[PDB]
């Protein structure tokens, strides 16, 4: 399951941005298909839940070289739901830099394991459990609201 | 407040005549990027449906130019120029604009001919168990009006008389009928069988025996 | 098996040290090749309180 | 093209689960929507996953007793319906939507699964067999469906002891009659016998 | 860090060596007399391994830390000090890999098929000289005169010969004039097998 | 791939500036500096050629690029002297040999002292005859002792007293009768 993380970091800046990769360290566009060749780390969307896209091929066949060739990239279209995936998705690129293609009011953000990585100056927001109606149906999740 | 009507319910058009198939909604399917998702669908008898319209306008592949699309927002249409004998069965339309994708209520599309009469004596493996069944068959008719009388001795029969019609056939736009007569062991003996059969198409009523 | 002390009064060479064998018989042979490796060559006593023998140029 | 499990009958309460299998053998990059239809009811969508990602959405009438999950290296789609009851008698058919939503409707389309509920045992069927014509009648079955094999099946009749009865025939010449010899191929998945 | 204690072992046989931020389980080797070999790398966070050529399809890095050595030979007789990194440079699928920076306080690995023997001591008659050879294991400590000579005293670490066992030598500058006049005695002792030996040089 | 470290040994002062080379048999910029006293385990001095460790004092800097790269020190100090290896962790990693770093002092001429076998040695069946190299400076010596592919080496560290070091060849062993060369910077005459 893991092997669908697209690992290709690199840290030419002397940042050492990896580390909240692996455990939290202090940290103090329309969506379209994206390669692999930049994405470092899990890429969540959130449709508002919070949920990992794998890395696959060009006609959407699941890969497990961590995306590692060319030829793995992101299946990241879907039309604003209901009827559509997600609203947007947040990934890092190889190096250092935060993607988008998670705000739900300027106040408030949706929460899920590597929202401190993707975005460091959220690290003073309390936690609120919110109930949100997409279409008739109930999402019930945790925000990060200040 | 959403709900999307078929109209006509029922749309008999004889075979090279033009027909439409209304289905309008509530609310407007315009979305948010644009893109009224209205589709259109034909399901045979015995088969699943399949995607004829994605989008109103395109078409799919597969699928002849004898098909178009119009309307936009409430009022929708499927419109067909030149009707054949391959376009039967009931025909949907879905939405996919509003959450959850529903289908129409669905339009029942359908278009002289002589029917051959046959009749087929029960066997002996039924005979040995319990009952016994005969069966009167009429094979590729048109149209679906028939009238069947079952005459044990000559005397007219009812109560156990069930009969069973097929789809009209997409090949030849003709149907079928199959008429069985259940009977006890012993109320089969006590006889020496006939199935009157009258139609449109013939000028008398055929019988076989 | 039994801790076997050793004592060594050799000329030259002199000190002590230990094995562990089944009996004393098994664990003399492993004394005597210490000894000689050496080039301890005497004669050899064998004290039955503490198991313990002893080698004397 | 979508493989899809066989008919069922499940007694009221219990659970089923229906497969669904593409021909590739592999998944890609769609949602593979669920959809049945009641006796003489309209098409009545139920739920969606996509299984590249796992994501699942089920309608509110649905919502607390259906389960769709997905099981990939297999390649195969499942259905877990549980609570069920009378009106659940259906056919089943899995879909093949685009990944990007829905909207532009189901390009591909399952043979169907006839998922039958029912307090009554299951009983196999009694065959007795029957220009010119030969035909292959079948009677005594229960619950449906019945393939036999200008063909024409006959659509099943309900009896008065609940079983069922279909026939089917085909118009042969008369010049072939004593040469060629004819076997009507009939399965009922319920029985799972094949006569 | 925190390692498992010196082990001595035989050939053929498997040893399981035991080992705050830190992303990866590197451990290295130290041949005593040599430079420094990489043996395999493992990542708990992916589940992944990498492991050196020689040592491909005999060593395993389970998940504390430990590390599997099976099928020895007699050039695994070395130092095994475990490195757990905390900032990685670059991950190029499926590893994270990065210089070494906390090492362990190390493990020595001793194989050899000899099991415990007792040391031999010989004069090196003139400087002068106790010849401490054929011991199994380590350690050893010698000693001139119960401590009281130590100036010019050389004591050569311990040298492990071709027959498996270890030879080490114990010299000492001392005037000529004194060899009729003062006594030499060279405390061996040998606790691995509890020998205390006091061999007397002579001189020619 | 392999790293080639130069010069082996390195005689310095306290107070003098350090200069390392590690040669490499191929393009890498992936390159790590460690230290190892005697007894110690390694200490990272240097990632990345170029970026100094946390906690590393000012005087260790290193530079360089591709195939040649280089360790430099300010000024040693005392407790700077050590063995020091370059490792590559670009790729596969691969440590090079040593770079031995001693306090320098005026050459010392080593001694001879031939040592003969005893004759408690000659009962077990085995032979074995010392050659021991005493109080020499600097460490470079090669014996081909002669006297008489079988021998073995022994040298112990620079003593903290006089910074000297100490050799004892011996050999293993065919012997005939009982009676009957160094190669250093100390002597002019082998
Ligand atoms: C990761 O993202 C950063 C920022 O989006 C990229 O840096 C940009 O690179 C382009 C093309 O080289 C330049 O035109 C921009 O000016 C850069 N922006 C900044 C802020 O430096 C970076 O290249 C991305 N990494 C990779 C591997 O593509
Ligand atoms: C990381 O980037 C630097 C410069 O941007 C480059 O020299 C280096 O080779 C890159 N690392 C990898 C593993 O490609
Ligand atoms: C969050 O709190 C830290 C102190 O713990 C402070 O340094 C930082 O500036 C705060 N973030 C923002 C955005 O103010």
């Amino acid at each position: 399951h893991i092997n669908r993380t697209a690992l290709n970091c690199n840290d030419s800046l002397q940042t050492g941005f990896i580390t909240s990769l692996f455990y939290a360290k202090n940290v103090d566009r329309p969506c379209d298909v994206v390669s692999a060749r930049t994405v470092c780390g899990p890429v969540y969307c959130f449709t508002p839940s919070p949920v990992v896209v794998g890395t696959t091929d060009k006609l959407g066949i699941p890969t497990y070289n961590w995306g590692e060739n060319e030829t793995d990239v992101f299946m990241l279209e879907s039309l604003r739901p209901p009827t559509g995936g997600w609203f947007g998705c947040t990934w890092m690129n190889s190096t250092g830099f935060t993607k988008t293609c998670p705000w739900i009011t300027p106040r408030c953000l949706v929460d899920y394991p590597y929202r401190l990585w993707h975005y460091p100056c959220t690290v003073n927001f309390t936690l609120h459990k919110v109930r949100m109606f997409v279409g008739g149906i109930e999402h019930r999740f945790d925000a990060a609201c200040n | 407040e959403l709900v999307l009507t078929q109209s006509p319910l029922s749309l008999p058009v004889t075979l090279g005549q033009p027909a439409s198939i209304s289905c309008r909604s509530t609310q407007s399917l315009v979305y948010s990027d644009g893109n009224t998702y209205l589709n259109w669908f034909h399901q045979r008898a015995g088969q699943p449906p399949r995607r004829l319209i994605y989008k109103v306008s395109n078409r799919d592949s597969g699928v002849p130019e004898r098909f178009s699309g119009s309307g936009s927002g409430t009022d929708f249409t499927l419109k067909i120029s030149r009707v054949e004998a391959e376009d039967v069965g009931i025909y949907y339309c879905m939405q996919g604009a509003h959450w959850p994708p529903t289908f129409g209520g669905g339009t029942k599309v359908e278009i002289v001919a002589a029917p051959s009469v046959f009749i087929f004596p029960p066997s002996d493996e039924q005979l040995k168990s319990g009952t016994a069944s005969v069966v009167c068959l009429l094979n590729n008719f048109y149209p679906r009006e028939a009238k069947v009388q079952w005459k044990v001795d000559n005397a007219l029969q009812s109560g156990n008389s069930q009969e069973s019609v097929t789809e009209q056939d997409s090949k030849d736009s003709t149907y079928s009928l199959s008429s069985t007569l259940t009977l006890s062991k012993a109320d089969y003996e006590k006889h020496k069988y006939a199935c009157e059969v009258t139609h449109q198409g013939l000028s008398s009523p055929v019988t076989k025996s | 098996v039994t801790t076997y002390k050793l004592v060594i009064n050799g000329k030259t060479l002199k000190g002590e040290t230990t094995t562990k064998a089944v009996d004393a018989e098994t664990a003399e042979k492993a004394f005597k090749q210490y000894a000689n490796d050496n080039g301890v060559d005497g004669v050899w006593t064998y004290d039955d309180a503490t198991k313990t023998f002893t080698v004397t140029e | 093209l979508l493989e899809q499990s066989g008919a069922e009958l499940k007694k009221p309460g219990s659970s089923v689960k229906v497969s669904c299998k593409p021909s590739d053998g592999t998944f890609r990059a769609y949602t593979l929507s669920w959809v049945r239809q009641a006796p003489g009811q309209t098409l009545e969508w139920m739920g969606r996953i996509m299984p590249t990602v796992g994501i699942t959405n089920y309608a509110q009438k649905f919502q607390g007793r259906v389960t769709i999950s997905a099981d990939m290296s297999t390649a195969t789609a499942y259905m877990e319906l549980s609570s069920l009851r009378s009106d659940d008698t259906a056919i089943y058919y899995c879909a093949k939507g685009p990944y990007v939503g829905l909207g532009e409707g189901f390009s591909e389309w399952g043979q169907g699964t006839l998922v039958t509920v029912s307090s009554a045992s299951t009983k196999g069927p009694s065959v007795f067999p029957l220009t010119a014509a030969l035909g292959c009648l079948v009677k005594d079955y229960f619950p449906e469906p019945v393939t036999v094999s200008g063909v024409h099946t006959f659509p099943a009749v309900l009896q008065s002891s609940g079983l069922y009865s279909l026939s089917s025939v085909v118009t042969v010449p008369s010049s072939s009659l004593g040469t060629q010899t004819y076997i009507c191929n009939v399965n009922h998945k319920p029985s799972n016998t094949k006569v």
